[PDB]
């Protein structure tokens, strides 16, 4: 997955999600068309009956989560992540810590995340201090010995005090923000 | 180049040759939708383990001129081939996630392709030839790859040993390392295909039928008719309301949207920013948080072509208040399970609760 984003001089404003599954999808190359084929029906439930079953011409569940965010009408920050399950986990992450805690857009995106969908899956970033950690798993969390990057943040704010855009880039990849004039 | 600013525009992107030819198209008055598509295109070469036209995505547009926001989804659809217990063996136990994320069952119809034309059909300003030439020139003279792509090639191997993606990325059965050459010849043909013929070579052409025959040869069911049938859909933003600011947000079917806005009403009540961001108080409160949400999510999600989810009931502020009511700096929650929003909106689930096995990556 990546998530990528685009504001121009008109307004317009992109929030781009797009995926092929797994790393390299099912990992098949089309002989002779060199493009990697995607693995996205398994993000369907292999046991049937519920809401997100294999069924012939249905899409099977996201995670992506494509988001702008708008002040009085006005589109302010877009904000979207690769990660499967986890990606819900960077985006609310990412805006708890830029419109909560009031941090820089790029400190929202870089202090570390937490991710846990259930009582037997935990994953952190590096930065949780190891004192928290022990305290979290005393009282019945299961963050283990290692850390690991989450997701992968792209993001524009639309400063209109300023007349300027910023972008930034997470460093868990080697993505880049590249601003425009005239 | 992590932070930019600009005053006419902005690319960020998690490839730095995507983001300059994205950037590019806004420096010769493309649109973002231009630069976006230029953009995708990039990506498929640069980042080829991430994204492009054998997948699908979600593409949120704020329209300048019309203020209008919706999303462009080429998400992948099931071949009329797919059956419900197709990723069951004959005794009904789960295929392991390794067999079944490589077998040609997994490939759904790809629709990113179909989505830059529907993005381009609404918005475009460039000719679809001058967006996709940059990305042509990457696979046909090739670029040196990053060490996400060098680790990529490295983590997956086993799996690119056993397609014709073995003679690309594993050349002498060895994988690409960082700053070695990746030249995508066969790639270059098929964009050169797509800018000569557009889309119809692809979904009604020679690149859909070997879709198609490769897919059989994995296993898979899928034809050229299911290909022929693919068509976008364009959806309206799920919206919430968060700390004075409205959220626009991928509706059903993705989980995405809903599942975010909800955590953000769940915890919206604790006022976070009064405990330190590295906190035992903030990770607690998040991991009680989300073990709610993602409960929900197992349950309650799908293609809403299909199935109907409670996104009212999800989002109700009295639903919000009855699961608020699990989270709590006394305890951890241990009876983690999805709530009833079907009590707060109209009519019945047409599904049951499915447990599933946590298998997936
Ligand atoms: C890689 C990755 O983020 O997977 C995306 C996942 N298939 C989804 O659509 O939620
Ligand atoms: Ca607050
Ligand atoms: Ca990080
Ligand atoms: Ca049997």
């Amino acid at each position: 997955t990546t998530h990528f984003t685009v504001t121009d001089q008109w307004g317009n404003v992109v929030s781009y999600t797009t995926t092929i599954e797994q790393l390299f999808g099912t990992g098949i190359l089309v002989p002779g068309y060199g493009l990697f084929l995607n693995n996205e029906l398994t993000d369907f439930d292999a046991i049937p009956g519920g809401a997100n079953e294999v069924q012939p011409n249905k899409r099977p569940l996201s995670s992506m989560t494509p988001t702008i965010v708008f002040k009085d009408e006005k589109p302010v920050l877009t904000v979207g992540s690769p990660g499967g399950t986890t990606i819900i986990a960077s985006v609310f992450q990412t805006i708890l810590n830029y419109f909560e805690y009031g941090m820089s857009l790029q400190d929202a995106i870089e202090e570390p995340r937490i991710y846990t969908n259930s009582l037997t899956s935990y994953r952190y970033e590096s930065g949780m201090p190891e004192d928290v950690r022990r305290k979290l798993n005393d009282f019945g969390h299961k963050f283990g010995s290692n850390p690991v990057d989450i997701g992968n943040v792209q993001s524009i704010f639309i400063d209109r005090e300023n007349k300027t855009f910023m972008g930034v880039a997470d460093s868990s990849r080697n993505g880049t923000a590249v601003g425009v004039n005239n | 180049d992590k932070v930019a600013v600009g005053k006419d525009g902005m690319v960020a992107t998690a490839h730095p040759l995507a983001s300059k030819i994205g950037a590019e198209v806004l420096k010769k008055g493309g649109n973002a939708i231009d630069a976006a598509i230029a953009i995708q295109y990039a990506l498929n070469v640069t980042e080829p383990m991430m994204s492009g036209i054998g997948g699908g995505g979600f593409m949120m547009v704020y329209d300048g001129e019309t203020r209008e926001t919706s999303i462009i989804n080429s998400r992948e659809r099931a071949p009329e081939g797919a059956k419900p217990d197709m990723f069951l063996d004959e005794d009904g136990k789960v295929i392991p996630f390794s067999e079944r994320s490589r077998h040609g069952n997994a490939v759904g119809v790809p629709g990113t392709l179909k989505g830059l034309e529907a993005a381009h059909k609404k918005w475009g300003t460039k000719k679809m030839e001058d967006l996709i030439s940059p990305s042509i020139k990457l696979t046909e003279e090739g670029f040196p790859i990053d060490s996400v792509l060098a680790d990529a090639i490295k983590d997956h191997q086993d799996k690119l040993s056993k397609t014709a993606a073995k003679d690309i990325f594993l050349p002498d059965g060895e994988p690409l390392k960082e700053g070695d050459i990746l030249v995508q010849k066969d790639l270059a043909k098929t964009f050169k295909l797509i800018r000569k013929e557009g889309s119809k070579a692809f979904y009604d052409g020679e690149i859909g039928r070997a879709i198609a025959d490769v897919v059989q040869d994995f296993g898979g069911s899928m034809t050229p008719d299911d290909l022929s049938r693919y068509e976008v859909t364009t959806d309206k933003p799920i919206w919430g309301e968060y700390h004075g600011y409205d959220i626009a947000s991928m509706p059903p079917p993705s989980s995405g949207g809903v599942f975010m806005l909800q955590v953000l009403k769940l915890i919206d009540d604790f006022h976070l920013s009064q405990y330190d961001p590295k906190s035992f108080e903030k990770y607690h409160l998040l991991a009680e948080t989300m073990h709610l949400s993602y409960a929900d999510r197992a349950a309650y999600a799908g293609d809403p072509e299909f199935v109907d989810v409670p996104l009212r009931g999800l989002l109700d502020p009295d639903y919000i208040k009855e699961r608020q009511k699990l989270i709590s700096l006394d305890s951890m929650n241990r009876d983690v399970k999805e709530g009833d929003p079907w009590k707060y909106e109209e009519g019945e689930p047409n599904y049951e609760i499915v447990p599933q096995p946590e298998d997936k990556t």
